[PDB]
């Protein structure tokens, strides 16, 4: 039994076999936000859209950037390519946003009533025949059908172990994110400066010594 | 701006104050030393006279005819016009300190409430269990909805003593 | 029923089957109790048929040329003149009033007397088209889809000139033109923040 | 036999009570024809100070 | 504008719509509202005088408010 | 004269028909005609807060002529 | 079944081995239930004809010299006027969106009435070309095939003209002039580090 922190006391809600059952369980729960089943399912959803956001998110900063650094790509900083992508724009930022929440609505409407009755999206005469696709597996956000078309998830041999490496890759994206913000009102680079200029000096260029998260330092 | 107010950073009237402050100060340390406490102290309170007008005009404040700062209490026109740091994030703060005391302090009293003698409990405060609850309190807003959706936060009418009516 | 307005949503157990448009939606469930949901019917198809007959005259006269619905009013308002289809009307707004406020007592007065009466017949169907009460329920579901679709194209007109000033013609054009530079997330009245 | 069990918990009926819709727990239930055979004591004292009352067969519920 | 025409005309509307169209509907509701004098008439629809009073003055309201708005040339 | 409102008819028939009020007004006409105590609460109830508008409006709006000069007035 | 889309892989049991184009290619199981099934092969072979007369068309109108795909309908966007075969219309785009929403509307009405009809015959057959069942079966293949060809063409047709700004003949013969210089890894879009 792995767990975050070694000779501490699992709580007894993340030792069920249901929440044993989920991916990258480590018993790391001080605030016991889980101890509710249905709390625990619904922060199971939120936490596996906010793994794949944050995924998706990341790597469109890091790889662009990091390509930047080279003579691959001239993507702008993540901070920056904002107003940069609206300048050279057919729609305004609002207009883009009003159509991006309508579009984001409708899938996350029908994400969320799945969410509250499984596999009820396939209602027939529904969705045009599509209904068929849109019921999920057995495990609550890990559909199949228009989503997954490699089929990757069909094998059970390693299915348990690619569920940890979403989770885990997830939440290591969730932090890189956070640092990208943190970093960005810190030194007021992007994160490859960053990575270089520590790299070039990390005894003299880190958190200790750029004067904002050691203010009594 | 709002209301007919003028920033703190163009009001004469906030010079004004600012100029009579240091002057009250500067005639008071007129009549000590110039490397004795007083003076040292003096000049301390004028320095942070100094700082506190200087950042309540950097701050972007309202400043009406008497040159003092106004603050702006409606979330329409404090997000608006960059006023959100008066009355609004203040708002938020003390909203997630206060129900976190609050819940806190349910939490004590419905684990105590289980014990043999819940009263002692109460007069001599279990520090070991109040300081598990204190810290496990962060999560006050979640835990609170969490609660309030599987109605276990409210106490059904049959089981609440009422008059006779 | 119709179909379902949440897919994957059960439909509340006061919306009967054979009620036409039935799509289960009623959120704040305001048609529980079987005697407001038996008025809510008859209102609703009554809303519908006259958003239905509003609308097309809306976009009647915006497509013929004769103004917009917004500036159709404007003539009694200041010295002018009522006219309909080009032709001169001889009658004042105080001519219009009485007329239309005998008119309409009259006739909403025998339908109020009737008792809540939605589909009448007879006199008000001389082509018979609902003559059989069996091929009646497909064609109510076309009245009430296209009742509720004019109120809210009858609401957007209302809203699309109170945020801009056009018509709903007017408005259908520089949307063609500038599609994403014309919606309501462009006219700086919506949403403020954008 | 009649009324509660003995150390069973029972909720309070009676509107003046002072434990009105409050649980308490059975201490002896009278055999003879009395208008308040249920003897009921509870945790939390009334203002006077009592903890126990005697109630009728209708005025506690199994509770 | 005519007063006398005004006035006859919104009269006889109300006493129109008061014994032809809104006299059901009123008969109805004042039965069921549940010392007194009869009224009664050899109107064959039961239109008595306290009605004629009634929705005379109803309509003699609305001539007068017409004839006012219409004076105030606006 | 047979025309007219009976109040006890529109307190009877004000009544939501999901029972947010419960029974609504019915037998309210019945306890505010036979209570003395009711009809005196309500008319101080109305009279109090129409002295109060009076001091607003009289202070606001003067309606005598020289009022507003009249400071102690 | 017409073939094996994978080689080597085992055709799903809820393809029946009687249907047209019948290759076993379904990896997302979008046509699982039947119900869906009988919906997508008559969209399919809609799609099919549709791709055929537009590929069809779009080849034709540029191989007799009357402009490309793309540019046929600009002549309403800057003032002009429609030409088929070189003889001017006077159709305006006004009337012609009218006039093709009713007929179209109506044949789709009638179309889909009949309850989802693939293979009508009678009147769309007068030469009887498909008069037997036995052969009727070979045709439908070469139907389905071509379709499925005409609908990757129109594919390619977009993208090529997105990707370029040339039509499909005059790609064509710039392919053909330089193979090697002229691909869709020379555009500047489809492979963005080269
Ligand atoms: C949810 C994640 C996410 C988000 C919010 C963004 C957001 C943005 N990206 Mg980014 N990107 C991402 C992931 C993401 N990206 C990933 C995973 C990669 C691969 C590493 C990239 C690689 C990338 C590049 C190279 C560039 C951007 C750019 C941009 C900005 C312009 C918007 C745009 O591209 O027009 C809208 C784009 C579309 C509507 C999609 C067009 C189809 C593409 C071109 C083909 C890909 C096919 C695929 C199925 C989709 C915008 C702020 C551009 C920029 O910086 O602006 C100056 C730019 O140069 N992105
Ligand atoms: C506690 C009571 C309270 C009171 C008395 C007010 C009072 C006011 N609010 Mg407000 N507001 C409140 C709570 C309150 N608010 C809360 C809890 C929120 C958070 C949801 C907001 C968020 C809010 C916004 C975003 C805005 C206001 C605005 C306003 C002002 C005009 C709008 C109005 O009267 O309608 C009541 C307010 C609302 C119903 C909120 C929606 C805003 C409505 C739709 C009006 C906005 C249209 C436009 C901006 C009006 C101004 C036109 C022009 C002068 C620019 C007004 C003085 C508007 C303003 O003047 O901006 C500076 C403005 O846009 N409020
Ligand atoms: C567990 C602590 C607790 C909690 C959760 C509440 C909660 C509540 N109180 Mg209450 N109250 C408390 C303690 C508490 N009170 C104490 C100790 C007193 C005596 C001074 C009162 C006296 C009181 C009155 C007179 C009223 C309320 C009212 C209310 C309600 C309105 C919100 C409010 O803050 O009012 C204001 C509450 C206060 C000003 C007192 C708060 C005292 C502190 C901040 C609480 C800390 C308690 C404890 C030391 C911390 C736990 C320690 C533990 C971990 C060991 C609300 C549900 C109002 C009501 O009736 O509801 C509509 C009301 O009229 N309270
Ligand atoms: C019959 C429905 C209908 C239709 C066809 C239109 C069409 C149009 N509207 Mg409009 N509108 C509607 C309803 C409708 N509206 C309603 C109910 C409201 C009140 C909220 C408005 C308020 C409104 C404003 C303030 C403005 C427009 C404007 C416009 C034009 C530009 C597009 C836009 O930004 O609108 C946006 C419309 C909405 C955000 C709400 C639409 C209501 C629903 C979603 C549509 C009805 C169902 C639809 C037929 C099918 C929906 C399925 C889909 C979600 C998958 C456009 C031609 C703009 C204009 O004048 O052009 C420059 C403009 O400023 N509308
Ligand atoms: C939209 C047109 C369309 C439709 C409705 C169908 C429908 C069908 N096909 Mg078919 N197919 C098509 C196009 C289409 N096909 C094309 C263009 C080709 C050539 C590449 C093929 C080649 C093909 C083969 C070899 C076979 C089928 C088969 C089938 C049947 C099996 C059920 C199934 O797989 O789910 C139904 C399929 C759909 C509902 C289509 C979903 C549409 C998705 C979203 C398209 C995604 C592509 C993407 C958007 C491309 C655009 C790029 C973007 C950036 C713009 C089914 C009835 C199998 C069969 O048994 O034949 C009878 C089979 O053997 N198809
Ligand atoms: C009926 C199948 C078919 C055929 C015969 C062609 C034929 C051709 N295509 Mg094409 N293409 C197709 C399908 C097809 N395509 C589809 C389905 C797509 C969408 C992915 C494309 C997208 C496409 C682009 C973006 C381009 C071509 C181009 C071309 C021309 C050069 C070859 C090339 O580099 O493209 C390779 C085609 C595939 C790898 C497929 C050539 C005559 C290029 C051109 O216009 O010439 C300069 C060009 O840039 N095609
Ligand atoms: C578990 C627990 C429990 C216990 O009891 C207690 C505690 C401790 C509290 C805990 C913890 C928690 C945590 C840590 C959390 C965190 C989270 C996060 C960070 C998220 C993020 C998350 C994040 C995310 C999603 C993100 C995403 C991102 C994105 C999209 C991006 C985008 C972009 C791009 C591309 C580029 C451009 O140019 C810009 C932009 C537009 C910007
Ligand atoms: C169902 C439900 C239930 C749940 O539970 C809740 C909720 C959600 C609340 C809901 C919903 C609701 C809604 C949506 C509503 C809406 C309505 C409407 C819109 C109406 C209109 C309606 C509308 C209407 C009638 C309209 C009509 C119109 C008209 C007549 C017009 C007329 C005219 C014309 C011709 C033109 C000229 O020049 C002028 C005039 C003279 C002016
Ligand atoms: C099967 C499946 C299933 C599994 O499971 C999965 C997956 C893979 C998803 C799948 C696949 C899918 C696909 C491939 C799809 C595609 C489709 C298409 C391409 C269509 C088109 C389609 C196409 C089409 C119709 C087209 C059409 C065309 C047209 C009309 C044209 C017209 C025209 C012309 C003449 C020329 C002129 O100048 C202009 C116009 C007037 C414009
Ligand atoms: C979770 C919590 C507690 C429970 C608290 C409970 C049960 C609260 C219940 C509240 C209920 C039933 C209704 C509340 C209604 C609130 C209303 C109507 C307030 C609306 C706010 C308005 C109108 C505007 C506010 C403002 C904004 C947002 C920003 C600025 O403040 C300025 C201003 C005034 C405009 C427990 C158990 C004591 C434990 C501990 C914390
Ligand atoms: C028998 C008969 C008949 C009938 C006749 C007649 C002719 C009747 C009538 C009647 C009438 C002819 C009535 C009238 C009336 C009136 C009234 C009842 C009134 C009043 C009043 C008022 C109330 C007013 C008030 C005021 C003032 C004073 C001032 C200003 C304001 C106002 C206006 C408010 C006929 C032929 C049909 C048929 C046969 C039989
Ligand atoms: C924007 C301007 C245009 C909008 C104008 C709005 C005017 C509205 C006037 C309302 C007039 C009320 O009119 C009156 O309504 C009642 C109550 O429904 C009808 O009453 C009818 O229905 C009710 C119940 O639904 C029955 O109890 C009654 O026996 C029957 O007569 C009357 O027959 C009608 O005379």
């Amino acid at each position: 039994r792995q767990s975050w922190l070694p000779g501490s006391q699992i709580p007894a809600h993340l030792d069920t076999p249901a929440a044993q059952a989920l991916a990258g369980n480590f018993g790391f729960d001080p605030l016991g936000l889980g101890k509710d089943p249905v709390a625990l399912r619904w922060y199971q959803q939120a936490e596996l859209i906010h793994c794949r956001t944050a995924m998706a998110g990341v790597a469109g900063i890091l790889i662009p950037g990091l390509l930047t650094k080279a003579g691959a790509l001239n993507v702008p900083e993540w901070y920056d390519a904002g107003k940069v992508a609206i300048e050279n724009s057919f729609a305004p930022w609002g207009s883009l946003l009003a159509v991006q929440l309508f579009l984001c609505g409708f899938v996350e409407a029908k994400r969320w009533q799945d969410i509250r009755k499984p596999g009820s999206q396939g209602e027939p005469g529904s969705f045009l025949g599509f209904e068929a696709s849109l019921k999920g597996t057995s495990e609550l956000g890990y559909p199949g059908g228009p989503f997954d078309p490699l089929g990757l998830s069909k094998e059970a041999d390693k299915w348990a172990d690619w569920k940890l490496k979403e989770v885990k890759n997830g939440r290591l994206a969730m932090l890189a994110f956070l640092g990208f913000v943190a970093q960005k009102y810190a030194t007021g680079a992007g994160p490859v400066d960053n990575l270089a200029a520590h790299l070039k000096d990390p005894w003299h260029v880190n958190y200790a010594t750029n004067g904002v998260s050691l203010p009594f330092l | 701006d709002i209301a007919g107010l003028t920033p703190c950073s163009e009001s004469k009237a906030y010079a004004k104050l600012e100029k009579k402050e240091l002057k009250t100060l500067e005639k008071r340390l007129k009549q000590y030393e110039a490397d004795s406490a007083p003076a040292v102290a003096l000049k301390a309170t004028m320095e942070r006279t100094k700082a506190r007008f200087a950042n309540y005009a950097k701050a972007g404040l309202l400043c009406g005819n008497d040159g003092l700062p106004h603050l702006i209490a409606d979330p329409g026109l404090a997000l608006k016009y960059g006023h959100a740091g008066e009355v609004f994030i203040p708002t938020f703060g003390f909203l997630y300190v206060a129900g976190y005391i609050g819940y806190v302090g349910r939490q004590y009293l419905i684990a105590v409430k289980g014990e043999a003698k819940p009263t002692d409990k109460e007069i001599i405060i279990d520090v070991p269990l109040a300081t598990k609850l204190a810290w496990q309190g962060a999560g006050w807003p979640l835990a609170a909805v969490q609660e309030l959706q599987r109605g276990t936060l409210l106490e059904k009418e049959e089981n609440i003593t009422v008059s006779p009516r | 029923k119709a179909g379902n307005w949440l897919p994957g949503s059960d439909a509340p157990a006061w919306l009967p089957d054979d009620l036409p448009g039935n799509y289960g939606f009623d959120p704040l469930s305001l048609g529980k109790e079987p005697a407001s949901l038996k008025r809510f019917t008859e209102s609703e198809v009554i809303h519908g048929r006259w958003a239905m007959l509003g609308v097309a005259g809306s976009l009647a006269v915006e497509l013929l040329g004769y103004g917009n619905w917004y500036d159709a009013p404007l003539w009694a308002v200041n010295g002018g003149k009522a006219t309909w289809f080009g032709i001169e009307v001889p009658f004042d707004l105080n001519a219009l009033l009485a007329f239309e406020f005998v008119a309409m007592a009259a006739a909403e007065g025998q339908r109020g007397d009737a008792g809540g009466v939605v589909y009448p017949g007879g006199a008000f169907d001389p082509l018979g088209f609902a003559k059989d009460s069996s091929k009646s329920g497909e064609l109510k579901l076309k009245e009430i889809k296209n009742g509720r679709l004019a109120m809210v194209a009858f609401l957007g007109f209302v809203a699309q000139h109170a945020a801009t000033g056009k018509g709903p013609i007017a408005a259908l054009g520089e949307h063609l033109a500038n599609p994403w530079g014309a919606n309501f997330a462009t006219n700086g009245i919506s949403v403020p923040f954008f | 036999e009649v009324g509660p069990k003995r150390g069973s918990l029972v909720k309070i009926l009676r509107p003046e009570s002072y434990w009105f819709n409050q649980v308490g727990k059975v201490v002896s239930v009278d055999q003879s024809g009395v208008r308040y055979p249920v003897v009921v004591r509870f945790e939390n004292q009334n203002y006077a100070g009592v903890t126990t009352n005697n109630y009728a067969l209708d005025e506690v519920v199994a509770a | 504008l005519d007063p006398q025409i005004v006035i006859s005309g919104s009269t006889a509307a109300f006493l129109a719509i008061g014994r032809f169209v809104f006299l059901g509907y009123q008969r109805r509701e004042a039965n069921f509202d549940s010392n007194s004098t009869i009224f009664a008439t050899n109107d064959p629809a039961g239109f008595n005088i306290i009605d004629v009073a009634g929705w005379g003055a109803l309509g003699h309201a609305v001539g007068f408010a017409v004839l006012a708005i219409n004076s105030l040339q606006g | 004269f047979g025309i007219g409102h009976r109040m006890q008819a529109i307190l009877e028939a004000h009544t939501p028909p999901s029972g947010s009020l419960g029974a609504g007004h019915k037998g309210l006409f019945d306890t505010v005609n036979n209570s003395l105590h009711f009809q005196l609460g309500l008319a101080l109830a109305s009279v109090g807060t129409i002295t109060s508008l009076v001091a607003q409006h009289m202070y606001s709006l003067p309606p005598y002529a020289f009022q507003a000069i009249d400071f102690t007035t």
